């Protein structure tokens, strides 16, 4: 019902996930592991995976983290007249800081001829995931007219990629000159700004 | 050889009705608890309903009240989820699962349920052209903007599947208009821009839409 919390870890690390319980006492638990694009998998624990109950809170422990363990974990609690899944913990691969390479794309002439305009800013292969994109139109800071999405952790170098799309009407696009996206990230000592002038 | 195959997912207007199916194989639903679990895009798992073995007693999440009905046909070996008075927040991938006495050890592939007032529309495909500013120290970035389609999903490939390295196909975003949009990008050597051709192959099954787009500098 909410976004999964994120946990950064390395191979060989020990990880303990706590199931946030309710009116438990008389409650039982089941743990699941889910990878992007696939159905969850039931976790059989006791041997790398172990579990126990400390009070009302169920815990799942990964003794020594393996690269196939990097996933999103859920606890399921079931009791009398109650069945629920916990929030979910996404265990992601920790790696060295990597700055994004930034690219900006003007609206294609094809889209403009079709009566609309989308400006795209691309952030390629960065770590950690946390990144802020700020759109500027004639040096006016924008907000509420752009949307972004992020890929899952790359299977190649454990980085992320982000694309931000600024949506404007064709008429409004053509009455401004300078379009820029400003990128803020861990790996950047100073914010990187990619820009273009309309019609160059 | 245990398998659960789901069906019935699709698009419906809010207030409408949908029946999902979960066909079992390698076992009969009569002998096991069968569960329905859903997952909204980007969100965690949410338990929806369950039906008991032998006697077929049921249980529902508070969020699906007396709107949803779970049942099973033991002769056809299929479990169902009747969904009435559907709301936008019911939009999710729905999974059916078998319980084994313990946890849900077998899951279906999931089926997508979209609840919205928007109507089915094929996407428009626009190029994200490479240039002198989409390049840097040898590598150039290019892609395709797949805009204004409904509902999910859209699939994108490059050069009919031959190009997979450096390919980033981002998750779709739901625009305020109610229509979806996504971008697929790929980074290539700048020197290949003159030689190699790059084509994004877009498929949008809900509208039977197939579109190719050659991306040129
Ligand atoms: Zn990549």
């Amino acid at each position: 019902t909410q976004s999964p919390s994120s946990l950064s870890a390395s191979v060989g690390d020990r990880v303990t996930i706590t199931c946030r319980a309710s009116q438990s006492v008389s409650s039982a638990v089941a743990w699941y592991q889910q990878k992007p694009g696939k159905a969850p998998k039931l976790l059989i624990y006791s041997s790398r995976f172990s579990g126990s109950r400390s009070g009302t809170d169920f815990t799942l422990t990964i003794s020594s983290l393996q690269p196939e363990d990097f996933a999103t974990y859920y606890c399921q609690q079931y009791s009398y007249s109650l069945v629920t899944f916990g929030q979910g913990t996404k265990v992601e691969i920790k790696r060295t800081v990597a700055a994004p390479s930034v690219f900006i794309f003007p609206p294609s002439d094809s889209q403009l001829k079709s009566g609309t305009a989308s400006v795209v800013c691309l952030l390629n292969n960065f770590y950690p995931r946390e990144a802020k994109v700020q759109w500027k139109v004639d040096n006016a800071l924008q907000s509420g007219n752009s949307q972004e999405s992020v890929t899952e952790q790359d299977s190649k170098d454990s980085t992320y990629s982000l694309s931000s799309t600024l949506t404007l009407s064709k008429a409004d696009y053509e009455k401004h000159k300078v379009y820029a996206c400003e990128v803020t990230h861990q790996g950047l000592s100073s914010p990187v700004t990619k820009s273009f002038n309309r019609g160059e | 050889e245990v398998q659960l195959v789901e069906s019935g997912g699709g698009l419906v207007q809010p207030g409408g009705s949908l029946r999902l199916s979960c066909a079992a194989s390698g076992f009969n639903v009569y002998y096991y608890y069968i569960h329905w679990v859903r997952q909204a895009p980007g969100k965690g798992l949410e338990w929806v309903a369950s039906i008991s073995p032998y006697y077929g007693y049921t249980s529902y999440a508070d969020s699906v009240k007396g709107r949803f009905t779970i049942s099973a046909d033991t002769s056809k070996n299929t479990a169902y989820l009747q969904m009435n008075s559907l709301r936008a927040e019911d939009t999710a991938v729905y999974y059916c699962a078998r319980w084994s006495y313990s946890g849900m050890d077998y899951w279906g592939q999931g089926t997508l349920v979209t609840v919205s007032s928007a109507s089915t529309k094929g996407p428009s495909v626009f190029p994200l052209a490479p240039s002198s500013k989409s390049t840097s120290g040898g590598t150039a970035a290019l892609g395709c903007l797949v805009k204004d389609y409904f509902p999910e999903p859209v699939t994108v490939s490059w050069n009919s599947g031959a190009l997979t390295s450096g390919v980033h196909t981002f998750p779709a975003v739901l625009q305020s208009s109610g229509l979806y949009s996504l971008s697929s990008v790929v980074t290539v050597p700048s020197s290949s821009l003159g030689t190699q051709t790059y084509i994004c192959n877009v498929n949008h099954k809900p509208s039977n839409t197939k579109v190719d787009k050659k991306v040129e500098p």
